[PDB]
């Protein structure tokens, strides 16, 4: 458990792990914690895994829906507010997740995080739930600085989050990264970031 | 109640749309400086106090309305209006868009129409704002929806839409628009205008919040658009 | 039930209307420094003991009611119109405005016009009171909301009406405003008034507190009223 | 069911008044010693057993009621009176005063005026108590509620309030508001009562509870009754 | 609301079969390519914006569909799709193909149309899509659904019709059968187009995506079908 | 409303059975081999996808119908009789009878022919299984279920049963069923078939799975019957 | 966590501690836990972060509404009030928090302090609220006058809070201050605060 | 309690110990714990014996029902598929028993035991439940044979409730036993059964 | 807390001791936990006498009502099973009270021993309840016949319940017992009992 976020000058970059645990049984090593909800916005998830993916296709679904209806890609923001309001009616039900949602729209760059009890706090800075969380930010915030491109943004994210994977192998040993560059939204998968990692040895 | 005619139209949304027409006449008239609302006050005496009488409602926060028909069905839909508003801010942290909020409310006339256990609004409606562009919208009684440049809805409806047939230009001068929408509303009403047997608004583009002409303001506007209203009804 | 006409008018609104004129008449007369309602009681028999018919309701400590129509709808109503008035008091902890409880009520009507599981309530009101400044406003079957400032509803709307469209000064001291409307009322009757036959309560500016005025207290007004009411109808 | 009409009244309450008057008389006459109520639950038949037979149904111990048109409809509504006072008492902890109880079943009545889909209760009822000060009230089928000095429904309620307009005076004994009752019941009947088929119970000040006038203490009344009963008859 | 008809019709089908037949006429052009689904957004006045008029909608990201009928009632039949299309998506991860769409679409219109608490809707969409395969429904305000590969609702429906059985095929190519379409709609209301006259969308097989023809993309399938139109209109 | 006809039959339900006859003619025939089921393609236009036209439904894996009647009522009775021959399965982990299966959407029917706020189905089906033994049945609009050893619904109502008098043998084989049944639905529609203007399926009794002929395998038996409907058609 | 809101001779000022933490630790840069609900009121809250942000919304959507409808402005009573009443139907799901509105309108200016256990009760110029309060009220009675001006009184504020968030080791850095002038609703924000307790030291 | 269920060649042969408790006292031995459910079909309960009781006469209302509904028996599974939807729909206030209902049919015989909380399963040819099947099962397991006949299966079914009753603290009063032979759906009772023991140990 | 019931050749008895254990407290004397459901028909508790004297007069109504509706005076296995589905019903309801009910009828004797959990197991012959069921069955057992007088089962009855009731010394004085015998619907009194028992002492 362990989610990083961060806001470049040229575009967004968000990095989670693989790997959650309930017990010493892995219920998943290969699921995507990162989602992509509409064309160039995603959702990056701390909390458990479970609960994060159906949600997820919820507020995709809701996405799509805005897309359709109002002739009109919804922003970030629309995406992060209507998720919050949804986890506050479904404080009954199990969706304790705390997520951050985030990506480009036509106001620009934005994550925001989104209190697990709903609540979005808007960021044009950089953010991190989770038990990872503790060390990842402290060495995000070490080579971050305003100017700064989404290239360099995912080496840091990486290595955050390898910080975070000294404390447990709980976080990391399967890294997922997003770059978006609102003409590009890619999402690694182990290999590329194994290589990413390789410049780090670990 | 609502069933079909032998026309495949329905007698309760005709019959919804004369109850529009002896209503009182609104209009709005669009330009690319902002969108300019205008309702007419209904005076029949001198009892009637015409300071506090509401004809331009003001929906969201840069969206207002105008209204037409029975003035009691228009406020409850107005009403609800400013609750589909602001549920927008409540979910999605935005304002409507003028288009939105539009579909919105004729959902709800739209229901209406189609129970049998409820008979149709007899209200139509003008809801005018800019989002990022100018918008201006007429509504009807069966819940459909016309984007439109310039307009007008109630009594007058007739008079002045042939009107802006002839004056009506795509890009206006905020200060002509005004002005043009004024000599209209004078047309119609066949007589002179008075600032305070009028109403009018804007959504400005510059200010993107509804504002609303004090009758001073107005002032001069009335002062500029009788001259016009005079050569037409000699013509 | 409700449906429209081909003419565009709600049958039931139209009808509920003509209930009104069937009424015992009330007044409102509004001046500058506090805002007055009169109702007529009548006769009844000689057998009604009309001193105790209420027909003046006091809705808020600063707000009364008259009534025309049906006595039934009319008590029902005011019976709602209490309980809107201390629920914004139970909720925003400030009492409603004259406005805002003329308008709730003029909802709670339009919900009973356009469902065809109810007929309309056939009621004209007079909310009158000081919440900021004067305002008495009518209030109409359909839930046509207008404000006026010196004006009648019931059997003597037709009559009241003529008379405050000549005479209405907008100057008045309280005083002059009180032997204003109780001329209105005996020109609609055609003779003279009995202070008891009649009730007369007021909000003030002053006081901002509702006071019903008592056969005592209303006695001078009476004298200075039948003088006229007995002159101009020898005119 | 409910509509109006173009003469702006509510036809079935019209029916309703006209079931009224179908019914057998009640009449309630007022005085400064109390308020007496008095029934005719005259038979037609032989065989119709006239010692238990209730035209005045106590409501609460300072309030009763009698009942003229349909006696199932009264039967239902004096129920819902009884209960109504009782839910007072369990919420205030003092007993309902005689204008809110019959106010209430009058709000009531007028829900099934308006609700559609069910039909007025065609009855008028004649609620007299004591709270402080005597009252006596008349409802109508429509929810029309009037404080009356001495009054009759149903037959005998043209005769009867004609008869008093002349008879009744403001203050009276209670001896003889008594006999005064009982000859505008004879008087109504156009014939001589006999003991065994009227009832006549009463709330009185100085006891504050309703009691019920048995037919030997009702006997002599109705023999001084008797006397001008044909004095008026032989006029 | 509904029942049958002594000649084993439904009254208000038939009567909203007649509702289509009054609206705006669309048309679909179904090649092996693609589905091409052109809609008549020809104006009335020259203040309605022909530019902000939407008559084909987008229900998913490989469905679009277009009316005819009453505006109303089309916008809540689509925005039921939209939510059901979506619905679909959400529960099988797959999206929601043609026929079945459109499918729970037609329950829903017979849903309205069975019950006798509602009146039916009365529109006609046609469903464009491809969901593996290009396919062309037409939807019928009863809930029927036949698919056609080239048809017409609306006004154009006689015309439109006729012409495809006197000039189309099935290995008609993408381009001459968006001519077709267009040449078709001309013929619809006797003159040719003007690309500000008509909306076009397709989804195409190898995109497998709708996408919208531009009003700069309509252009040159314009200029080619006019020459089409004239030559069978000046005939 | 669904109400009784002073000659003991539902009105409704009468008027529903000739939009039965008025739909499109399918037909069922059994042998002792199995049961097939063919239903009439109907085509108006060359601009009609006829190969995708669904007529005869599969309902379980052994289970089909086919229909006749309103078109958009069949299909919910078909969506209806999907999930109900499943639930079958889900609480018994059985196949659900073909009686069973005629029993239960027959009691849905009768629901709707039973309360007079809904309309009735005006669709009947032919359910033709294999339970245990090959089955048939004809269903009514009514909700009643008949076993039939061949029979139609219809255009061909009389056609097909009148046929089926003299032509049937009982005690058939499959392959002369089958020519049996084709040469009784080209009469119905008086002209020589063609495979694509009819879809055919069939529950084997020795396999118990539902088939639905392909237009390759149905060519054979549409040759031998295009002889007899030809003969018959020249007699 | 604490708040301290003063009525001040010409304005209000008031201001919280930004610190916002899952244990102790800082997910992002901001968290606000000071909104403005109406065009010169305000809402700080002391206790739960998630939960006040989304409820601070529905008061704030109300304020407008409130507005738009009775074309009138709110005034403080009205918003406190309307919040008091909204907690206690809502205490189903209960947003556990001590809120304080206040700010200023025509009327003049005023301060309520609303509890989810209900009801709106004013604070006459002075009130802390928060676990650090008993601290804060300290600071903030002995230097307050009846006459302050709003700039004396941003000093007094930040000082109050400052108190409390030394003492605390789950507390130390972040503040919120808004000046209420009766023309501005200036939020401060922490860069301008920050010169404000460089004059305090540490 | 510990039931068996045989299935043979010839029919279906159950049994299960008629301790009957309520509270936990033994009022009587006046019990059954074998009912009746259609002409030739038996259920037999392992678990609390309260649950048992009503819950035969639902399973049994509704199969004489479908007899006359469907105007053919019930099958084995249909029966046993139908207490497995009868147990999951008022799993709100749970039954927790688990029913062995077999008996006979066209298709044959079988046994289908049904747990409380889900589906039915078939067993083949052998079943036990209870806290006696241990013993129980392993009576059956050294002395059946897939050939074994009905008077034979009597013998052996009550050897297994034997000896698994002894072992129990929660298991005897007598042994109730039930042949299926579709000719008779005889119930030996106390008076029989006994016999067969007495050829034993008593 | 004892209860017997034994049903004869010619009556049908049925005794229970005064009031049940409360503990030390006692309300009344002339409390009971024998009730008369119909005219030969009673009702014996095991439990509470509030819960059974509530429940009794519902199930004393029904039988009345039966009786009434269909013109045929109710079996006792009509009431036992009318009796099964009150209590299933409101088994999440307090009445945790196990019921004998026995007497008479056309069809004719049995005790039918019904419990909260529902069912209804006829008794054959002997039956108890309560925590003097195993003490109070064993006294009966031992000189029970099927053969036994009507007032043989009144001396055996006494007898039997008087041994358990020595538990209990706020019980011991009063004893419940009826005599169903189809021309009396006897039911002692203590007085009369109480001479009987003289002979087995206080």
């Amino acid at each position: 458990t362990t989610t990083v976020g961060l806001v470049c000058k040229d575009g967004v970059v968000m990095a989670t792990e693989k790997r959650a645990t309930m017990g010493n049984f892995i219920a998943s090593k290969a699921a995507k914690k990162i989602y992509q909800i509409a064309d160039r916005m995603a959702m990056t998830t701390a909390g458990s895994v479970g609960d994060a993916q159906f949600l997820a296709r919820i507020i995709k679904i809701e996405a799509n829906l805005y897309e359709i209806r109002r002739e009109r890609k919804p922003t970030v923001r629309a995406i992060a507010t209507l998720t919050s309001n949804l986890l506050n009616s479904y404080r009954y039900f199990p969706y304790l997740v705390q997520l951050l949602i985030g990506g480009i729209d036509s106001e620009g760059k934005s994550i925001y995080s989104i209190d697990p009890i709903g609540g979005a706090i808007e960021e044009k800075d950089i953010v991190a739930t989770g038990s990872g969380s503790l060390t990842a930010y402290g060495v995000l915030e070490d080579r971050f600085t305003p100017e700064i491109g989404v290239d360099e943004a995912v080496e840091l994210a990486v290595r955050a989050i390898y910080s975070a994977m000294k404390r447990d192998s709980a976080s990391g040993d399967g890294i997922d990264v997003v770059k978006i560059t609102e003409d590009e939204f890619y999402q690694y998968s182990p290999e590329e970031v194994e290589q990413i990692l390789a410049k780090f040895r670990k | 109640i609502t069933v079909f005619s032998p026309d495949g139209r329905l007698f309760q949304v005709e019959y919804a749309r004369e109850a529009v027409k002896r209503g009182a006449t609104a209009i709005g008239i669009k330009c690319k400086e902002g969108v300019i609302l205008i309702a007419d006050k209904r005076v029949g005496s001198k009892l009637l106090e015409a300071d506090t009488i509401e004809k331009i409602y003001k929906i969201d926060e840069h969206i207002c309305a105008a209204t037409s028909g029975l003035v009691a069905d228009a406020r409850v839909l107005i009403d609800r209006a400013r609750i589909e508003a602001q549920i927008n801010r409540l979910t999605y942290d935005e304002p409507i868009t003028v288009k939105e909020l539009a579909k919105k409310i004729c959902d709800f006339k739209q229901q209406y129409t189609q129970y049998g256990g409820v008979r149709p609004f007899g209200v139509s409606l003008l809801i005018a704002g800019v989002d990022e562009v100018p918008k201006l919208y007429e509504t009807d009684p069966s819940g459909a929806l016309l984007e439109y440049k310039a307009t007008a809805i109630g009594m007058g409806r007739n008079a002045v839409t042939e009107f802006f047939e002839k004056e009506y230009r795509d890009d206006l001068s905020f200060d002509d628009a005004m002005v043009l929408g004024l000599v209209a509303m004078g047309l119609s009403i066949e007589s002179e205008l008075v600032p305070e047997n009028i109403e009018v608004g804007y959504v400005k583009v510059d200010d993107r919040t509804f504002k609303e002409v004090s009758p001073e303001e107005l002032k001069p506007y009335v002062e500029r658009a009788n001259e016009r209203i005079r050569e037409l009804l000699k013509k």
